[PDB]
């Protein structure tokens, strides 16, 4: 018979395959069933569901205000009081404002956290248009982290390196970042930057280089590319 | 000899990466296929080998190592038992 | 469509404004269960200790085992990868793994897929032939 | 064993026997030690 | 002519024949890591750099890193280096909640050289252009010849008759740094919070592969670049 | 079949292989000869010789029957006018063919011009 | 069906089955008598475990599963398969064209005990795992045996004894 | 008597480097270790390709991976083993920092090391 194929709720989250078409301590097994079968291949605080599943899951099955709900829920009442629950949930929270193109959030929500009074100011530069101000706030950051009075978190530090990158963008320093790019191997940037800089088009000898580096980034296609 | 003792892609920086991670003897780890695919494409790319490596062959390193780590050890075992 | 992996080298994680993305990206691999790979990597040797003499090595000899672990990887990749190179290819392949193998260390790994002399070396041994007799 | 012996003995079976500025250094290396081996844990 | 040491150089010698001059180096040590005087970053304890520590508890000169001090002009005291050592190792954090208006001790001592310090000087004086190099190696052995007679002038040649007379000169004749003992033989609930932060952390790019050392590469980099361009625009 | 009868068999089991040529090759090892060590112990080392030697050659008897296009193999050089009648005759190829498989190399030139 | 018969009464994988073929294939392409006393002269006068594991399986077989058993048996590789065994192992590319049919039979004859004695060490290395941690063999218990298989008698290094030379030899044949 | 040539060349490079006398078949000895030699070498070479000279320097360094290490090599040359010098002088460094053994005038030349390091029961 095998070859021709809350005890409900538990057989239908684990007991059946759909591949074809309540004791609170027997809970925790329930939520590790769901979160199996919520990253299953063949589609296509009583019940919690990590932050980041749920954010890659609304990226692609569109649902993104049911994440965005329990993320900032979340984020106003942690679940646990452990450190690394709260940047987790403030991680995904950033990704999905940045990924609705809210800056205003985003700004808003990173300038909690930052340590650095530099930070803070070149965040608040950066929100209301002036780059090159945000730059030398940034710069000024980096500066004073470097001599190490007090720790800093991997994430400032990651933020400084991509928003001067940002703010050098918006202020066409395409001869910079050109050289930054091919030294760091940031195909998309130097792409960007030749488009824009130079003549390479004109003959074949630069041309069929730019041609290599597009087909060696297409085995990923985006609408940009 | 003596020196050793005393548009583009920068392979550089790709190769200076063989020595961020830990060996065998400094993690107390036998090595697995993970390990073997973060060591084999500097090695690639010391070589001139611009394409990398075929997606199946760690797994075959990885095999093979512990086939050699097998033979060394039961000749040792045979000898003295 | 096919999930696609994450390419460009900017990097992937990083809670920044640099966003950029692919139509159907692939999960990341993951495991819920509770036995990681850090602790069944410091029990491999054990098992196939087990295997051969079928903790049972001191201290002094572990280590001696783990640098023959990390000599004999480091040493057939760097043989490979030149001779690799030498036909004229752009990539590594298990062909290459396999020469370096069998012809330097006598190992043979199963499931994964002539000389004659010329007329010169036989015109000579036919001279000697002839003042021999 | 780093005191382990035997002897010569021309008597036994086998010719053997088996026996059945400031903080100047002199003054301060010890402080200096405990903090550095503290830093090296 | 120059002056040689004694058979056995201590720091009591040192440290009063260079009296009034410059210490070789200076080092801050902290809770973590440790810096130079006139050092920007820092060095954590747990990085390469910590050979250099372990030297300075052993008394010794760092080979390794000889070229480094011969670059940056270290003075050396009959082959020795002074060290100065200053010591200053004597809320809800991530949370929108948080409120914010914009929301030692000192020791000197000595290090003494070693056969591998004058095995590396030859080395790097070898590949050192000023002949092509500073130093041609055909003539290395006799160049350290003349060396070993500026550092042992005096030898003990006098023969003994016996073989407690022996025993007594070997007695006589033992050094400090050669005076230890043989080493040691080489050996070898809370649970339920943490497999609730492990799940929590699922499908986590970043965190859930920790469960730091920065090095600025990037800032520099872009200083370099941004140094040579202006120096490239200042020429036309 | 214990050692102790074996060793105690020893009379019946000598090898054809004289006393002198076993205490000078002992001695060149670093083994005293039969008036000090046993004679049965040498008397049994012989044997395992006489009987090594007698597998190699067994193998490439093999050899130089399944022997009788039609060129020599190179690298195996040696002989004159090839002997006489149909007798079988040890080669140097028939023994480096056997011995090949014991971990041996005899490979040499044919001619040196 | 052949694996069946040694005792492996489960549903091997594809990966299983593949490593098998793969073997068997390259032991096909690496493969009174001649040297008898009667040799010695030149002239010729005319003259004149593993049953008793079998047995206990088939006392505990019943009639059906003894009549699959038995059916099983007569799995070959060549019979009634010339023309495709001779293109499966590129018989042409090795030597000559057409061998005589007795070559062919022989080669029958060998591959199913290079099977078989695969099969039945595979079983024993999978039980002995599985003893350990308290369905069918895989891939890795087929590369343990052939592991074991390739190991050469001790006569045959004698000769490097007492030197740091390397072993090498060429493939066995089991 | 007929004798091939590079064997009395190989014989007067001999005699040019000091040796007054050497036995008959050290000529024949060198030259069929040189034949195996090519042979071994060429036969490497023939796998890893026409032939070039890269595939040949190739054969060469791998061979010198489990043989000759050895010659009369001197400043950073591998002789004696290969060894590096760094390496050495570290062991020797380990080595040299234990102070020597105490001995008494009556036990000099009469005391042995312990019984597990000692020839005894051995008849």
């Amino acid at each position: 018979t095998v070859r021709m194929e809350s005890a409900r709720l538990a057989y239908v989250i684990l007991g059946q395959n759909w591949d074809t078409l309540v004791p609170k301590e027997d809970r925790p097994d329930l939520e590790r069933g769901l979160v199996t079968l919520l990253t299953k291949d063949y589609h296509s605080p009583h019940c919690k569901i990590p932050p980041h599943v749920l954010k890659f899951e609304a990226k692609t099955y569109d649902a993104w205000y049911t994440a965005l709900h329990q993320l900032e829920n979340a984020a106003i009442k942690p679940e646990i009081d452990s450190a690394a629950v709260r940047e987790s949930n403030l991680d995904a929270l950033v990704d999905l404002y940045s990924t609705l193109g809210e800056d205003d959030l985003f700004y808003g929500t990173w300038r909690r956290r930052c340590q650095f009074v530099e930070t803070n100011a070149g965040l608040s530069y950066e929100q209301h248009g002036m780059w090159e101000k945000a730059q030398r706030m940034y710069e000024s950051a980096q500066i004073k982290a470097r001599t190490g009075v007090i720790p800093f978190s991997e994430a400032e530090y990651m933020l400084w390196e991509d928003h001067w990158v940002l703010c050098a963008q918006k202020l066409q320093q395409w001869e910079i970042l050109q050289d930054f790019a091919k030294h760091e191997n940031f195909q998309d940037l130097l792409l960007e930057c030749a488009w824009r800089n130079t003549e390479y088009w004109q003959n074949q000898e630069n041309r069929d280089q730019l041609d290599t580096v597009i087909k060696g980034v297409m085995d990923a296609p985006t609408p940009r590319r | 000899v003596l020196m050793e003792h005393a548009l583009k892609m920068n392979f550089d920086l790709e190769i200076r990466k063989r020595y961020a991670q830990p060996l065998a003897v400094e993690s107390g780890e036998f090595p697995d296929t993970s390990n073997i695919e973060s060591r084999m494409l500097p090695f690639c790319y010391e070589a001139g080998l611009s394409s990398g490596h075929a997606p199946d062959a760690a797994q075959f390193m990885s095999i093979a190592t512990e086939t050699f780590i097998k033979e060394v050890m039961s000749a040792i075992f045979s000898r003295t038992r | 469509p096919q999930p696609v992996p994450n390419i460009g080298g900017a990097g992937s994680g990083r809670p920044t404004y640099t966003s950029g993305q692919p139509a159907l990206p692939k999960t990341p691999a993951f495991q819920l269960e509770g036995e990681g790979e850090r602790v069944l990597n410091k029990k491999k040797l054990d098992e196939l200790v087990r295997q051969v003499c079928g903790n049972m090595l001191t201290p002094e000899v572990e280590e001696s085992v783990l640098n023959m672990a990390d000599a004999f990887v480091d040493n057939v990749l760097h043989q490979a990868c030149r001779n690799a190179k030498e036909r004229g290819s752009k990539v590594l392949e298990i062909r290459d793994i396999q020469l370096v193998l069998e012809r330097v260390y006598n190992i043979r790994i199963p499931g994964y897929a002539k000389v004659q002399p010329n007329s010169n070396w036989i015109k000579k041994m036919s001279a000697v032939q002839a003042a021999k007799v | 064993n780093w005191e382990d012996y035997t002897y010569v003995d021309p008597s036994r079976p086998d010719g053997i026997a088996i026996p059945s500025w400031e903080g100047a250094e002199p003054e301060t290396s010890d402080l200096l030690n405990a903090v550095l081996d503290s830093c090296l844990a | 002519t120059f002056d040689a040491p004694p058979y056995v150089i201590t720091p009591e010698y040192i440290l009063k024949k260079f009296a009034g001059h410059p210490p070789s180096l200076i080092v801050h040590l902290y809770q973590n890591h440790f810096r130079f005087d006139q050092q920007e970053g820092m060095f954590q304890y747990k990085s390469p750099m910590r050979i250099f520590i372990e030297h300075l508890r052993n008394r010794t000169v760092p080979h390794e890193i000889m070229e480094y001090l011969i670059q940056g002009g270290v003075p050396f005291y009959e082959g020795c280096l002074i060290v100065q050592v200053f010591d200053h190792r004597t809320t809800v954090p991530f949370s929108i909640h948080n409120h914010n208006p914009y929301i030692p001790t000192v020791y000197t001592v000595v290090l003494m050289p070693t056969a591998q310090a004058l095995h590396t000087d030859l080395l790097l004086k070898t590949v050192t252009p000023r002949d092509h190099m500073e130093l041609d190696p055909k003539n290395i052995y006799e160049v350290e010849a003349k060396i070993l007679l500026a550092t042992y002038p005096k030898l003990d040649l006098e023969p003994t008759k016996n073989a407690e007379e022996t025993i007594a000169k070997l007695e006589k004749l033992a050094h400090p740094e050669h005076s230890h003992k043989p080493p040691e033989p080489k050996v070898r609930d809370e649970a339920l919070a943490a497999e609730q932060e492990r799940y929590m952390l699922t499908l986590d790019e970043r965190l859930s592969s920790k469960l730091w050392e920065p090095r600025f590469e990037r800032f520099k980099l872009i200083e370099n670049i941004k140094q040579e361009h202006a120096e490239k625009k200042e020429q036309e | 079949a214990s050692l102790r009868e074996f060793l105690n068999k020893m009379d019946d089991y000598a090898p054809i292989i004289p006393d002198a040529v076993t205490n000078y090759y002992m001695t060149r090892a670093g083994l005293p000869p039969p008036p000090q060590t046993d004679i049965r112990l040498a008397r049994l080392l012989a044997l395992a010789t006489q009987k090594f030697i007698a597998d190699i050659a067994a193998d490439a008897y093999q050899y130089s029957r399944i022997r009788a296009l039609g060129i020599q193999r190179p690298g195996y050089g040696g002989g004159g006018q090839g002997g006489s009648q149909n007798r079988t005759v040890l080669t140097m190829e028939d023994l480096g063919m056997a011995v090949s498989e014991f971990g041996v190399n005899v490979k040499r030139s044919e001619f040196y011009r | 069906q052949m694996m069946y018969v040694s005792g492996e009464t489960g549903e091997p994988s594809l990966e299983t089955t593949g490593i098998i073929e793969d073997i068997v294939r390259q032991q096909v392409i690496e493969i009174g008598l001649p040297w008898e006393p009667a040799s010695f002269y030149s002239v010729e006068v005319p003259e004149r475990q593993r049953l008793r594991k079998a047995d206990e399986r088939t006392k505990a077989m019943t009639k059906e599963e003894y009549v699959t058993w038995s059916e099983f048996r007569q799995a070959s590789f060549t019979y009634r398969k010339g023309k495709r065994f001779r293109e499966w192992a590129g018989f042409g590319l090795v030597t000559d064209s057409k061998p005589s049919d007795d070559i062919i039979d022989i080669l029958g004859f060998l591959t199913f005990e290079m099977v078989q004695t695969l099969t039945e060490e595979a079983l024993k290395i999978k039980e002995q795992e599985d003893l350990h941690r308290e369905t069918p063999v895989e891939p890795r218990h087929i590369q343990e045996a052939f592991r074991r298989l390739q190991q050469r008698p001790k006569k045959a290094r004698a000769m490097l004894n007492g030197t740091k030379l390397q072993q090498r030899t060429q493939l066995k044949l089991f | 008597s007929p004798r091939p040539r590079d064997a009395r060349t190989l014989e007067l490079l001999l005699t040019a480097q000091g040796v007054t006398s050497f036995e008959p078949r050290v000529s024949q000895l060198l030259l069929d270790f040189a034949y195996r030699h090519t042979a071994a070498v060429l036969s490497d070479a023939l796998h890893l390709s026409s032939i070039t000279a890269n595939a040949v320097a190739l054969a060469i360094s791998s061979r010198l991976g489990y043989q000759f290490r050895g010659g009369g090599g001197g400043y950073y040359g591998g002789g004696g083993g290969g060894a590096s010098k760094d390496w050495m002088l570290e062991l020797a460094r380990e080595r040299n920092k234990v102070a020597l053994p105490r001995v008494l005038p009556s036990e000099w030349g009469v005391r042995l090391p312990g019984e597990r390091f000692v020839l005894s029961g051995v008849s």
